RNA sequence: GUUUGACCUCAAAUCAGGUAGGAGUACCCGCUGAAAAGCGGAGGAAAAGAAACCAACCGGGAUUGCCUUAGUAACGGCGAGUGAAGCGGCAAAAGCUCAAAUUUGAAAUCUGGUACGGUGCCCGAGUUGUAAUUUGGAGAGGG
């Protein structure tokens, strides 16, 4: 098809955005982890937290291995994903859209939160949301895989997944384990997209989270953080 | 306004223009009925002077005649088809050598807007009834020839 | 149906005789793109819908209410101008800073002077294609006519640019053709 | 003429037929040769023009959208009227002990969505609703603490409870993630979703207001965060029925982290004892501890038990879902683990 | 400008200190009657704001 | 001018009270809401599920049962082998089931 | 994009609300018309009616009817005979409304439905122009 000399200039601005931001990212953790705090913008990181104009919080990061749950969303408008923020996906898997999963924050998985920011969103997640997931979500890898893991997982020593569920809540033994254990994670749309009615609640969420999401490309930028027992209140 | 130059581009008919206008709408119109409802004049400033309104209760009406006079017979015609209405008056739009087209302007006088509205309230007394018949439209008095 | 093949005939036969050089300026009219930004410029003044009108009136009434009521003074809104004889209007002054016409208009001799009108006056004037679409930017069924005078100053100068656009793929390309009669070839 | 072809029907009513089979259901209208009688009824019916006036608000709101106009459609979403069930709810089972005895299947829709995931067609909003009332009605039971049958299965949990002395079958198919059948078609069972929520939310309003306390049931919200269940709500104020209500009085448990939760801890309640997870200890605020002394039963399904306190009483479950469809205390040599069971056959 | 047709060579015009544009550039294709065609529909091509001019 | 005689004729009205204000008129809604929706006025012992005996029917002629057509097969797939407490296969069947039971309201 | 949607146009309604006929017809208004008849249309009256008028004055001042003008002017095998009008006295007296230039600092207009001729809300009609203001006696804009 022929098509268009327009988005080629919006892609390849964006493109320059993305790697902008990211080269300063990379920058500035670079000097930060090799400890030539010189000329830099701050020297310590923060969290921002919108709750319900709203109210946005911030915080100092503490360096405590905290649970998360990732999820990703849809990235900016025209951008062809950076090969950096690729390859951070992958490994996390974030790849096939309305895709999240549980990670452990340390000062070591810090800092690709900057590098993966304005693909996803973070949040604080709560032990009933975890077990709406689990117990309402989740696949294993197919056939004879999904059991040999489970004498794997057994020999470990879990057994009873709500037991999954005390360990990915608890971080106490393995939590990498489980963690590879449910590799694949799957969230329905939230709005059906097509249809007279339907295409109401897209504008109305594409607001919404036009005010909720903010990109700073600044480097120093606060993690941004959201209500996690909201966003699978609507998306589980 | 723009209806001045409609008015001055009407005044100059055999132009190229206007008469080409002239001969599509005479054959557009010449596959419709002997008569027919217009959605909206096509000599709008005619039908303004003439006293036309766009809004409900004003219906304009497309009338075909063979070549009394042929616009008060024209008005005639109406005046039987839409007893309901009340001719208002009528005007020349397009002509043939079969035929001659005129293009008539009718009041309902059982919608309330032209029941209210006291500028035109006074069409909807009875005596006002079938003008056209008793010669008291615009060339009903004109072939009556009453003037001063 | 009578008038499926009316209409289906409407359309030959204006083909298939000449039509006036007057006519056929129409349909000469502005390309995909350039008509893209037009609306797209147009969107953002987009007038007041009655809805809307009645919405702020009732909220700057009730903020008169209290008693203890706010009073204000607000700037000058800003909106495209659609009606026939206002968009002579604002023709003849001038204020015109760009005009869009109509081509399909069942009493096109409603329109025919406008082209000319603003060729001599100056105003920049553009023939878009479906008076339907002007109705849908104007909160009407339709328009035949968008005249746009005052531009705030975060779009005046994508106005200049775009009126020397359309200087340049209208006035340019089809001035010349304007100047020929056309139709004339049966169907 | 007893019968009638379902287009004819369909287009003398001047429906859409998935609309006319969402009537058809709704009225419990039941045969394409339907009754002519039936159908006049159904001429007159303001769920029907209010229907048709939702076609035209989503003509009128595709117009909009077609315009481009955003604010406008805003106003028609939010100036919209909704159609409500409720009439015909009460038209339908004017007596409360009919509706009583038809709750029975009501209910075991409501608690099969409480259970289902959310997906594209099922809205989350359904979902939430479902396991709210499912919860509610949850702590219902659990007030009274009157249920007297009890069952342990593959096809679900079949409790069989009284109300007003009138004897109902429900069940709740556990907690486990359902691969989604794509031969179903939801728009059967949304349309009895809706008719069973309304049907049970009358029957909650009419039942919790017997009972003499505030309908609408408040929760503390750290409270839902350590469980989702019945036990989140706290059921204001504005004897019981022996053996099986009021049974193990005075008694606490232990249940593990190894058990199911759900289905063990609305036992307990029934029965008015105490249940403490340490799956809920690993999160709620402190705690972390043993704090009650009183504690000396724990249900566990393990081969080896660490601490092994002789005070405690070790318990396989299958002993609590026994005395309750018994009414009466059996001894628990045969439920201490690791011991083989009993093969424990429901009194139905 | 492959899609009018294969084009045998294409340059823009550059700057030396820094790599930013000077906004003009120099085609060049197979056939002059696809250069034709590609001008023909290019001369006044709107685009990001602004008329583009090949001649 | 003509705005702010309409603005006035409003104020009149609201004064009056004829006309209630959008905050107001929206204060009403939220309560009116609540308001509406608060007032108003035997196979399973033939089937095994616990380390029960019957079942064991059920492995022997399992083929024979899988031969069947399937609305034989859904209810000849009701039984399968309990194994303990622990494992509970997780329900393929039940959701087609209520499926079917609405339509056969239907 | 083979999709979807804007319009325009047209149909269909056992969809809602209204409206025409027919009798009579003394008077009135149009069409037709011989040696009047007929047709069409009302009303309590109708028609006409506020100068593209009459006049030549020292000017008058919508229309309508009566007296006079007058059996005069004019017409007519200038034969049969046909046949006015200005003005004046009197009765009664009435003047108004559009269409032509923008409200563009907000279609401000109105039918219909619905809950209580009016008010609210909602569909619509309408910019291919409904409202306000201006009909030459001026009128508009402002200070």
């Amino acid at each position: 098809k022929f098509v268009r000399a327009e988005s080629i200039v919006a892609k390849t601005l964006a493109t320059s955005r993305e790697k902008e931001r990211i080269k300063r990212v990379s920058i500035l953790e670079d000097k930060k982890a090799k400890n030539e705090t010189q000329h830099i913008a701050s020297g310590k990181d923060f969290i921002l937290k919108i709750t319900e104009g709203l109210i946005r919080e911030k915080t100092t990061y503490d360096g405590k291995p905290a649970l998360l749950f990732i999820v990703r969303v849809r990235g900016p408008l025209a951008v062809n994903i950076p090969n950096k923020a690729f390859k951070i996906l992958s490994l996390l898997r974030l790849v096939e859209t309305n895709t999240g999963v549980f990670v452990k924050l340390t000062k070591n998985v810090y800092p690709l939160l900057k590098v993966i920011a304005p693909y996803v969103v973070i949040g604080k997640p709560s032990l009933s949301s975890i077990r709406s997931l689990i117990q309402k979500r989740g696949r294993i890898i197919v056939l004879n895989d999904n059991n040999i893991v489970e004498e794997q997982l057994g020999d470990h020593g879990i057994i009873c997944v709500e037991d999954i569920i005390h360990e990915i809540a608890t971080m106490g033994e393995s939590f990498s384990v489980c963690n590879f254990f449910l590799q694949p994670f799957k969230l329905n749309r939230e709005v059906s997209g097509f249809g007279s009615l339907n295409r109401l609640r897209k504008i109305k969420q594409r607001e919404a989270e036009s005010r909720t999401r903010q990109f700073s490309n600044a480097a120093t930028a606060p993690v941004i953080e959201v209500d996690i027992d909201s966003l699978l209140a609507k998306l589980n | 306004g723009a209806y001045k130059y409609l008015e001055e581009l009407q005044r100059k008919k055999q132009s190229d223009v206007l008469r080409f206008l002239q001969r599509v709408r005479v054959w557009e119109y010449r596959q419709k009925n002997v008569i027919h409802r217009a959605a909206r004049p096509t000599r709008p400033d005619k039908a303004r002077r003439l006293g036309y309104k766009a809004k409900q209760g004003f219906v304009i009406y497309r009338v075909r005649v063979r070549r009394r006079s042929l616009r008060a017979t024209a008005e005639e015609r109406v005046g039987r088809r839409a007893a309901n209405l009340r001719v208002l008056n009528s005007y020349w739009v397009n002509q043939d050598s079969t035929y001659k087209y005129f293009e008539v302007i009718l009041v309902d006088p059982q919608h309330k807007a032209i029941r209210r509205d006291a500028r035109y309230n006074w069409i909807c007394d009875p005596v006002h009834k079938h003008r056209e018949a008793r010669g008291l439209t615009a060339t009903g008095k004109k072939s009556r020839g009453i003037n001063k | 149906p009578e008038y499926v093949r009316v209409q289906r005939q409407k359309k030959i036969l204006s083909i298939r005789l000449k039509v006036p050089p007057t006519i056929a300026q129409f349909q000469y009219t502005l390309d995909r793109n350039t008509a893209a930004e037009t609306f797209k410029l147009f969107n953002k003044y987009r007038p007041e819908t009655a809805a809307e009108k009645k919405e702020r009136l009732t909220k700057e009434a009730a903020a008169v209410a209290e008693g203890k009521s706010k009073q204000d003074a607000s700037p000058k809104p800003y909106a495209v101008k659609y009606g026939l004889n206002h968009v002579v209007a604002l023709i003849e002054n001038k204020k015109a800073k760009l005009v869009l016409i109509a081509n399909d208009v069942d009493p096109i001799e409603l329109v025919v002077f406008l082209p000319a009108l603003c060729k001599k006056m100056g105003v920049p004037y553009a023939i878009v294609k479906g008076k339907a679409r002007l109705g849908t930017l104007v909160n009407q069924k339709t328009s035949a006519v968008a005249a746009l005078t005052e531009v705030r100053a975060e779009d005046e100068a994508a106005l200049a640019k775009l009126v020397s656009t359309i200087d340049a793929n209208f006035a340019d390309k089809y001035d010349e053709v304007k100047k020929h009669w056309g139709g004339g070839i049966l169907g | 003429r007893n019968f009638i072809t379902r287009s004819q029907a369909v287009r003398k009513l001047q429906v859409s037929l998935a609309d006319f089979r969402r009537l058809c259901i709704f009225k419990g209208i039941y045969p394409t040769f339907y009754y002519a009688k039936d159908i006049q009824y159904l001429m007159h019916e303001p769920v029907l023009a209010k229907f048709r006036e939702h076609k035209t608000f989503a003509r009128k709101l595709t117009r909009a959208l077609g315009r481009g106009e955003v604010s406008s459609a805003k106003r028609l979403e939010e100036n919209r009227d909704s159609y409500t069930l409720d009439h015909i709810i009460k038209e339908r089972y004017p007596s409360f002990p009919d509706a009583i005895r038809d709750i029975d299947d009501a209910l075991n829709m409501l608690f099969l969505f409480s259970n289902l995931p959310s997906t594209n067609q099922v809205s989350s909003k359904i979902i939430n609703d479902a396991q709210k009332i499912c919860n509610q009605w949850l702590a219902y039971v659990a007030k009274e603490r009157l249920v007297r049958k009890v069952f342990v299965s593959i096809k679900g949990v079949y409790y069989q409870a009284n109300i007003k002395g009138e004897e109902v079958r429900w069940l709740v198919p556990f907690k486990f993630p359902e691969n989604i059948p794509s031969d179903v078609d939801f728009r059967i069972m949304l349309t009895f979703l809706e008719f069973y929520s309304t049907l049970l939310h009358f029957v909650l309003y009419k039942l919790y207001t017997d009972s003499g306390l505030i309908y609408p049931p408040k929760l503390d919200l750290k409270k839902d965060k350590i469980i989702s269940g019945l036990s989140s709500y706290i059921l204001e104020s504005r004897k019981y029925d022996s053996p099986v209500a009021s049974l193990f009085s005075a008694f606490v448990f232990y249940v593990s982290r190894e058990v199911p939760i759900d289905i063990l801890e609305f036992l307990i309640l029934s029965c008015g004892g105490n249940v403490i997870s340490e799956a809920a200890m690993d999160q709620i605020e402190n705690k972390k501890d043993i704090d009650m002394s009183k504690v000396t039963h724990q249900i566990v399904d393990r081969p080896v038990l660490k601490n092994k306190v002789a005070g405690r009483t070790y318990i396989q479950p299958q002993w609590i879902f026994d005395c309750i469809n018994k009414g009466e205390l059996v001894p628990a040599n045969k439920y201490l683990p690791g011991e083989a069971l009993p093969p424990h056959l429901s009194p139905w | 400008f492959a899609q009018f047709g294969d084009l045998k060579e294409v340059r823009l015009a550059r700057n030396k200190k820094t790599g930013n544009s000077r906004h003009y550039g120099f085609l060049e294709f197979v056939n002059k009657e696809d250069a034709m065609i590609a001008q023909e529909s290019m001369n006044n091509y709107l685009l990001m704001g602004h008329l583009l001019q090949v001649r | 001018k003509n705005e702010a005689k309409r603005v006035m004729k409003i104020v009149r009205a609201i004064r009056e009270g004829r006309i209630i204000p959008p905050k107001k008129l929206k204060e009403m809604k939220e309560k009116e809401k609540i308001e509406n929706y608060q007032y108003d006025l035997p196979p399973t012992n033939e089937e095994s599920y616990n380390p029960p005996e019957e079942y064991l029917l059920s492995p022997e002629e399992k083929e024979a049962w899988e031969n069947t057509e399937y609305s034989e097969r859904e209810r000849n797939f009701i039984p399968q082998k309990y194994s303990a407490l622990r494992k509970v296969p997780g329900y393929g069947e039940s959701i087609r089931e209520r499926f079917e039971r609405s339509l056969d309201l239907y």
